[PDB]
């Protein structure tokens, strides 16, 4: 579905209002606002390979723009020069002040609030690459993925917000549609990884 | 004469050997989704298998447990220790009869 | 071993802590059938005769 | 497990079906048939003897 | 003559051996999420595994445990000894028969 | 040429005994309140450890109780055996080897 | 001729003797709120903790 179709069906589900408009856009961006700022992230929200450029040291590297997570089935990767790389590894701070001094290749890593961590400080300008999930006005896609993959979601979602202002005791019952589109999305993503894998112990 | 008897011997032992080659393996039966898989592909010593969000209160034995499996068919070694005796008593080498 | 350096550093200390070795086994077969031979040749009072 | 059962309990799925031979006792009394055959030959008896 | 038996031996000897590299290494399954991590990591002879603030009242047992793993493989001695015996008795080196 | 051994040996009874040495002394755990403390702190034959009046009503069991702890190194004394034996076999005094 | 078997043994020894050195250890779990804390560290004989 697109912005125009979502409009239009926001419209006619909650009870053929025709004088709205420009209120049914608000809320549907805030909708996507607010479903961003909760713990599920789904499987569209994951960004591409980025690398960042840094100068000697500086062992705190900033954040990407619209970091939410850390991709779990990904690592940040030292691109040495050659084209060649190793994974860093990622550990506490406390745990991490031993290494002060050591020189050599950056090896672990830790986050702080807003900043990755080398420890071991580099003394020469490297390169590092890492996937991660962000938000979705700053993915580098044409068009919203939420349009695309959570449509229904995002339907039920905003009538909620409308209807609660006008004070209709509709809305629980819109709640409880996305609650339970939420929780068939999640049940997706596990499917969609989990596709076509096998597991062996050790 | 003693054929018919040997024969019954390697029915047995290769019954027995076909059915444990069959079962015995280790093999564990689990639930894909709950779990960080790369973890459970590891052999260090000492490892955590970290689980993932929705089974923070689930019975960790549901989870991951492994598959029973014995062998039924592992008995059958009192009867051949019978069917050679009686081999013993045909032919007469080595016999129980001639004194018990 | 790489462990092994972490260990020697904390004898050092003096802490304990494990560090590999091969099992001697085949140096006692090998021991044990020398002495055999020793005995059998040249541990003899006359060793040649004739 | 499939993913339309992702939630399950693995233990109740599959089971081993449990089988016993009751005819496997059947050995003590071959031995009691044999002495009552050493008896009637007299080819190696009981009798005679404590 | 004897080699059709050997290679029954080979068999059951890395079968074994296979499947306890697999399985052998004493590995724990946990929830990451109610334990302070670094205190975990920890050889020291007496140390508490701190439940973290978010977890503050929970009970100790339910968090981590470790899984349960046997070798069922572990039988095949048994087996090995009959066929070792059963080789004695084609070559005749030190044989069974002859002898009570 | 046995020194690489002898170290494994003196490594094994150094954990065992420091492990021992934080947790063997025998402590309890329990609730100040309930009980009247003087009677606590008593070596006396018979004595009634009173609950006070606060807790005249309570039932005695659940107040306090001895924390029970167990040694998990000690069964290192099957491990030293093992090496002393290996270790006899190098140097050769008194050997298992060149005998049954 | 025996350092293929040798090489099993050993092994089987450094495997046995890696994984006793992870985890054997005494070694708590506990909440930290519950407790006195100054309490749970004395090794004196006979102590309350409170």
């Amino acid at each position: 579905m697109d912005k125009a179709t979502l409009v239009k069906t926001i419209a006619y589900r909650m009870g053929n209002v025709k004088g709205q408009d420009t209120a049914i856009d608000f809320e549907l961006a805030l909708s996507i606002e607010r479903l961003e700022g909760q713990e599920f992230v789904p499987w569209f929200l994951l960004s591409e390979n980025n690398f960042f450029e840094g100068t000697a040291q500086e062992n705190r590297i900033p954040v990407p723009r619209g970091f939410i997570r850390e991709y779990e089935e990904g690592s940040l990767y030292l691109r040495r020069v050659a084209g060649t790389g190793k994974c860093l590894i990622k550990k506490s701070q406390d745990q991490l002040l031993k290494y002060e001094g050591m020189t050599g290749e950056p090896s672990h890593y830790s986050l702080t609030n807003q900043y990755f961590r080398i420890y071991p400080v580099p003394q020469e300008d490297f390169k590092v690459e890492l996937l991660f999930y962000r938000k979705s006005s700053t993915l580098n896609v044409e068009d919203n993925p939420w349009y695309e993959y959570a449509a229904e979601l995002l339907v039920a979602e905003t009538i909620w917000a409308m209807l609660s202002a006008r004070r209709d005791k509709m809305a629980d019952y819109w709640k409880s549609v996305a609650a339970d589109q939420m929780r068939r999305l999640t049940i997706l993503d596990a499917e969609r990884r989990l596709a076509n894998q096998e597991i062996f112990m050790g | 004469i003693s054929a018919p008897m040997n024969d019954i011997l390697t029915w047995l032992f290769d019954s027995h050997m076909y059915n444990k080659r069959q079962i015995m393996n280790n093999q564990f039966i689990g639930d894909p989704s709950a779990l960080v898989v790369k973890d459970v592909e590891s052999k260090e010593p000492g490892k955590f298998i970290r689980l993932r969000p929705t089974a923070y209160g689930r019975d960790v034995r549901s989870i991951i447990s492994q598959l029973p499996v014995t062998d039924v068919t592992a008995q059958n070694i009192q009867d051949v220790q019978v069917v050679e005796r009686n081999m013993q008593r045909i032919v007469g080498v080595n016999d129980d009869v001639a004194g018990q | 071993n790489k462990k092994d350096k972490a260990a020697i550093e904390k004898w050092n200390k003096g802490d304990t802590d494990f560090k590999s070795l091969v099992m001697p086994y085949s140096y006692a077969q090998l021991m044990t059938a020398h002495a055999y031979m020793v005995n059998v040749f040249l541990n003899r009072d006359p060793i040649f005769q004739t």
